[PDB]
RNA sequence: AUAUGGAUUCUUCACGGUAACGUAACUGAAUGUGGAGACGUCGGCGCGAGCCCUGGGAGGAGUUAUCUUUUCUUCUUAACAGCUUAUCACCCCGGAAUUGGUUUAUCCGGAGAUGGGGUCUUAUGGCUGGAAGAGGCCAGCACCUUUGCUGGCUCCGGUGCGCUUGUGACGGCCCGUGAAAAUCCACAGGAAGGAAUAGUUUUCAUGCCAGGUCGUACUGAUAACCGCAGCAGGUCUCCAAGGUGAACAGCCUCUAGUUGAUAGAAUAAUGUAGAUAAGGGAAGUCGGCAAAAUAGAUCCGUAACUUCGGGAUAAGGAUUGGCUCUAAGGGUCGGGUACGAUCAACUUAGAACUGGUACGGACAAGGGGAAUCUGACUGUCUAAUUAAAACAUAGCAUUGCGAUGGUCAGAAAGUGAUGUUGACGCAAU
RNA sequence: UUCAAAUGAGAACUUUGAAGACUGAAGUGGGGAAAGGUUCCACGUCAACAGCAGUUGGACGUGGGUUAGUCGAUCCUAAGA
RNA sequence: AUGGUGAACUAUGCCUGAAUAGGGUGAAGCCAGAGGAAACUCUGGUGGAGGCUCGUAGCGGUUCUGACGUGCAAAUCGAUC
């Protein structure tokens, strides 16, 4: 229910020691009507807090994949 | 009503057992007079102003 | 300002079974098709191409595909192909017509 | 057959009232074996329970 | 209960801004002060929300002898969180008459107006997270089948004296001025505890555990309650679509819900309810009882009398449809430091034409006048035979009493009402 | 109110479909307070009750059903006791 | 006569809640204008007061001395109000 932007702080939440599961969400949205492009919500659940980070360049955002920690149970849909 | 009171519900689950018929075996009984429930209780006819 | 759209009817199902026409089809819409409410008054603004398998209506001035139905539906009706012939979107722009 | 308890719960099932459900009635039989909401929902799946069409009030004399 | 990160200190317990004030925190015991809790009603005005109306587009359904780019229908976004968003209020500059600013409503300015620049409440609104993965609407492919699977779209606007509801700033009104506490916070005060190889804050963030007991179905009423009953009675309240129309009127329709009240056949008298009648027009009757007539709106015109406020819609006349037009009534953008374009409301007035003189065409809807008796008025009562000239009422007048009192209550009392009162009062007429 | 089908020994009255209507949003709609107490729902069923009927029912027989830290009570106080 | 029970109806006080279309009329306050020997008078707006008024819901219960009067009802029903 909370929004972050930087990337570095999703990268110290993530291993927390009270994360268990994380999602990866696939969103596609229209940002100019000349193309379409695809924007990814990364979700991690805290406690308390669920945390979106999204991130809309395709490219960036697939560093984020493999960017996470392998203890974490990471849902893709 | 609705919202209601421990001792209300209570004597209403009192008057909910003992409405049923009479049970079939006891008019076998020897030296049985009771031919059936004279108690029973209907929510249509009578009330129990409780 | 001059964007043109194009509508697709794929009429390539019921024209083997014998009950439709799809040279005739492409020639009501001609006639019919109203710009600024007038018959006839189609002044280029939109262009009616009919291939034997698919007809395509390219328009810049109005239209809509809730019009395209309904003057289809008209033409099935004028014929007594109705509850023989729907007129089906598969996707956006797309439609196409089923016997069944 | 008695079919108010079919023609209740396909009412809600469908989220209309019951004065729009139409029960099939040459398939009355299959129909009073619909005794849960998950029955009802397969038969309105199959056309046995079609919603039906709503009653039009035109505006076009109002406009 | 509790640790880490963060914050702070050798200038021991924060900094920045002239200021209103701000921030992630940023020692504060006893004691005291302040606030919230915490409050009427009506009137009109601004804003929000839902609904209503409506345009384009993407789907589905209906009509299609003829016409209809057509009629109906889906296009949604919760609690909570972050950022921003405010009328009012306040701060700094500056110093005002040729007074200015300004509201629908006339109030404010040398106790600092206009103006320029800022601060704040977050009702409310917007964007984003939640959240499209949900819900909605469609298309395609299999099946005894427990059944499904796969695809798309779910978008962008406009308007308003509209309805309902919330909210804000004001105004009117009062011999009426429209609760209490639990609880929560803040401030003043300086007890105590503290720093260097180290300390302190749990009003900052994150992290841990628990949240007992009783209620919860259903009706809520021409069948679940009360009326001896499945009774034409009674019983507090929330939400409220379209048209006509001033109207949560009357009439028709949409959503939703009913199609329940013993039926059948004939159409005598007499009934109950609804109606119409030539000529006359109250002669009927205790008595115009009953019925009829008038009736909406616009324009014209309106007496006696009067406490000057009324009477008054007095009385009395005209008009009223449809269609084709005409005129006026607005917003927002366009100029070196008069006008033009675009967009959008129904409102009024006028003119031709047209018809079996019709037109508030159904529904809806005052009969009027001249007088006498009586009650001043509004209000109240004999539930189930009397609604009145009765009672009340203001106003007027009188009477008792200064508290060891007046009036009244109590078996009595270290007892009570007025009395949380004090003659501009309380009591009795 | 009507036509037809289903069920049954039996249908004016039950169910389903169709048609014709009404309530017309200060409703014959959707929720509650007081009251009732199981009337709620399913199955079986018509001796009695529903002032005709009855296969139906708020009837009869047998059972199922009410899940809270957040909605209430529980706390405060008012007139009062 | 003695001792008890009732304000679930109703009466009055107090406490805490809740409800009440759409019209007509047009009070104070305010603005502008006109006539003016001054003094002052007049006109048009604005505004939205009243135990005002037409009239819904509501509350009531005037007349038909209507229906009914072994009723739907031990007080109801319709119209009028
Ligand atoms: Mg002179």
């Amino acid at each position: 229910a909370r929004e972050i932007t930087d990337i570095k702080q999703f990268l110290e939440l993530t291993r927390r020691a009270d994360v268990k599961t994380a999602t990866v969400k696939i969103n596609k949205k229209l940002n100019k009507a000349g193309k379409p492009f695809r924007q990814t919500k990364f979700k991690v659940r805290g406690s308390s807090s669920l945390y979106t980070l999204v991130i809309n360049d395709a490219g960036k955002a697939k560093k984020l994949i493999q960017s996470l920690p392998p203890t974490l149970k990471v849902n893709r849909l | 009503a609705a919202q209601k009171s421990f001792r209300i519900k209570q004597k209403m689950a009192k008057a909910k057992k003992q409405n049923r018929p009479l049970p079939q075996w006891i008019r076998l009984r020897t030296n049985n007079t009771i031919r059936y429930n004279a108690k029973r209780r209907n929510w249509r006819r009578t009330k129990m102003n409780i | 300002q001059k964007i043109a759209k194009t509508f697709t009817v794929d009429v390539s199902s019921p024209t083997e079974n014998g009950v439709f026409d799809p040279a005739s089809y492409a020639k009501y819409l001609i006639d019919h098709i109203k710009v600024e409410g007038a018959v006839g008054n189609l002044g280029n603004a939109v262009t009616v191409t009919e291939d034997g398998t698919v007809v395509t209506v390219v328009s810049t001035a109005k239209f809509s595909g809730k019009y395209l139905k309904y003057l289809t539906k008209k033409y099935l009706k004028k014929n007594q192909l109705r509850d023989w012939i729907r007129f089906v979107s598969t996707k956006t722009n797309e439609y196409r017509l089923a016997f069944y | 057959a008695n079919l108010r308890t079919q023609k209740r719960l396909a009412a809600s099932v469908v989220g209309v009232g019951k004065r729009k459900v139409w029960l099939d009635p040459n398939e009355t039989s299959e129909i009073a074996q619909a005794n849960s909401r998950n029955a009802i929902r397969k038969l309105v799946k199959n056309g046995t329970i079609v919603k039906k069409a709503v009653t039009v009030h035109s505006k076009s004399r109002t406009r």
